[PDB]
């Protein structure tokens, strides 16, 4: 069996740019490589077929290359309707055809920060029995960011759940939010709750918290 | 023009049994390699069964003897017979004429099937309260179900600085969603702010104020 | 004078499947445990006759077939597969009786830059027979428009090429396929043992 993988899981680009996307597939296939477009909510769109040749009404900005193990779609002159994911797909096995893992373009942007905030449980929630606390990371760029949950300094694991918007319309950046879901009866034992976000753009981590209560 | 248009997702319980339509019009089907292929919340592309022109039928090992693809000539028309569902077969579903070397050049426009033992219910819709420059506050909308939900700020007199999160799937089968927004830390005193929660799938309506805790 | 199995198994050239070659054997010899003692086979599955008991027999005639294809793909030189190979190029009946003899061809059949002499049919309206032999290279027409030789949308080229180097992974590098049918007919039998 044929596994296809995709050199940078995301790249930023800038309007008017020249970008090179790789896909690498795990045994020679020739030629049988095709590329894929994906905006989200919206179905794929072929844009080059056999490695090279360009799909009909695809701009000739869009270009394939490589036979073998590697392959590179290039677009010459970055438009702002380029912006979505690209997919590779191999065709040697048809029709039994795999997808590589996907290549997301975003907007470049220079480098922002999160701002960062905690948020206690309120009480409505505790008269049900569960304790949602949960972390805002605000407006930063570029989209990779880290979030950890310490409860009275112990790091948690297995009980919080993240989200992330799409690229701001107009800012260009990115927010997210994590979400740390404890029973009330577990929620009570403990005394401080810590938000601990790394991000490229903060000097050290920040850490936001609070103390049960207070 | 030449398009796959699809028919036939929604909700079904676990189990259950789902018959996915794709009438092709500027193609015919019994002259072509026709697939289907399905993409679950924030994966990618997975080939699902396919239909070769002659009339051989190959499927996904995961759905092998669950599934069957078929046609009817005289309606032009792809099928897919979905029986035994469980969980993980929720996807937007695509099918899709393989053209093999030449490439998946026609693509239908999806159809979502979500498979869950949930039972439709309304949000709770608890208050992230504001702290103590820029203050953020919010709302987290929790346990609804199904999706989606849509949320908004005084009626929308409040547009700048809002964050609406994508739904996050609870290990429960339920969804929940924050949105918050970014405000002047001097208006916490003086200016309103509302939620403004509406979940059509349960006909709940739901307001609800944000003030800073005593 | 014997059967000449040597200018069948050890031919300099071998056909495309889609072309596949069909050889008559008559009024000779055939020792074939020779064959099934050469060691040399990695496939030789025989049907509704058993290798060993096969110099015993008398048949009106055999036929030979020989053709490449890919290693994953031998699996459909058997009764009752599908698959592009089976469906398209080379179709056993499903009350076939013989042997398909198949062996790594690596070291002669694929080259650096690409072996593009062995093809096979990507396209057909319909499954072949068994024993078809399609040669037509026709524009396959995908829609409803015909295509009137020329290569376009809904208008494919049937028969797409293999590109066999000698640097693969297992199955995707070439094989060589040998099947051998046995017919008896209310005629003077022609081959035996």
């Amino acid at each position: 069996d044929i596994q296809m993988t995709q050199s940078p899981s995301s790249l930023s680009a800038s309007v008017g740019d020249r970008v090179t996307i790789t896909c690498r597939a795990s045994q020679s296939i020739s030629s049988y490589l095709n590329w894929y477009q994906q905006k989200p909510g919206k179905a794929p769109k072929l844009l080059i077929y056999a490695a090279s040749s360009l799909q009909s009404g695809v701009p000739s900005r869009f270009s394939g290359s490589g036979s073998g193990t590697d392959f590179t779609l290039t677009i010459s002159s970055l438009q702002p309707e380029d912006f979505a994911t690209y997919y590779c797909q191999q065709s040697y096995t048809t029709p039994l055809f795999t997808f590589g893992p996907g290549t997301k373009v975003d907007i470049k942007r220079t480098v922002a920060a999160p701002s960062v905030f905690i948020f206690p449980p309120s009480d409505e929630q505790l008269k049900s029995g569960t304790a949602s606390v949960v972390c805002l990371l605000n407006n930063f760029y570029p989209r990779e960011a880290k979030v950890q949950w310490k409860v009275d300094n112990a790091l948690q694991s297995g009980n919080s759940q993240e989200s992330v918007t799409e690229q701001d319309s107009k800012d260009s950046t990115y927010s997210l939010s994590s979400t740390l879901t404890l029973s009330k009866a577990d929620y009570e034992k403990h005394k401080v709750y810590a938000c601990e976000v790394t991000h490229q753009g903060l000097s050290s981590p920040v850490t936001k918290s609070f103390n049960r209560g207070e | 023009e030449v398009q796959l248009v699809e028919s036939g997702g929604g909700l079904i319980q676990p189990g259950g049994s789902l018959r996915l339509s794709c009438a092709a019009s500027g193609l015919i089907v019994s002259s072509n390699y026709m697939s289907w292929v399905r993409q679950a919340p924030g994966k990618g592309l997975e080939w699902v069964s396919v239909l070769y022109a002659g009339g051989s039928t190959d499927y996904a090992g995961s759905v092998k003897g669950r599934f069957t693809i078929s046609r009817d000539n005289s309606k032009n028309t792809l099928y897919l017979q979905m029986n035994s569902l469980r969980a993980e077969d929720t996807a937007v579903y695509y099918c899709a004429r393989d053209a093999a070397v030449y490439g998946i050049d026609v693509w239908g426009q999806g159809t979502t099937v979500t498979v869950s033992s949930a039972s439709t219910k309304g949000p709770s819709v608890f208050p992230l309260a504001p702290s103590s420059g820029t203050a953020a506050l919010g709302c987290l909308v929790k346990d609804y179900f199904p999706e989606p939900v849509t949320v908004s700020w005084n009626s929308g007199a409040l547009t700048s600085g809002v964050h609406t999160f994508p739904a996050v799937l609870q290990s429960s089968g339920l969804y929940s969603l924050s949105s918050v927004v970014t405000v002047p830390s001097s208006s916490l005193g003086t200016q309103t702010y509302i939620c403004n929660v509406n979940h059509k799938p349960s006909n709940t309506k739901v307001d609800k104020k944000v003030e800073p805790k005593s | 004078n014997l059967c000449p199995f040597g200018e069948v198994f050890n031919a300099t050239r071998f056909a495309s499947v889609y072309a596949w070659n069909r050889k008559r054997i008559s009024n000779c010899v055939a020792d074939y445990s020779v064959l099934y003692n050469s060691a040399s086979f990695s496939t030789f599955k025989c049907y509704g006759v058993s290798p060993t008991k096969l110099n015993d027999l008398c048949f009106t005639n055999v036929y030979a077939d020989s053709f490449v294809i890919r290693g994953d793909e031998v699996r459909q030189i058997a009764p009752g597969q599908t698959g592009k190979i089976a469906d398209y190029n080379y179709k056993l009946p499903d009350d076939f009786t013989g042997c398909v003899i198949a062996w790594n061809s690596n070291n002669l059949d694929s080259k650096v830059g690409g072996n593009y002499n062995y093809l096979y049919r990507l396209f057909r309206k319909s499954n072949l027979k068994p024993f078809e032999r399609d040669i037509s290279t026709e524009i396959y027409q995908a829609g409803s428009t015909p295509c009137n030789g020329v290569e376009g949308f809904n208008c494919y080229f049937p028969l797409q090429s293999y590109g066999f180097q000698p640097t693969y992974g297992v199955g995707y590098q070439p094989y060589r396929v040998v099947v051998l049918s046995f017919e008896l007919l209310h005629a003077p039998a022609t081959v035996c043992g």
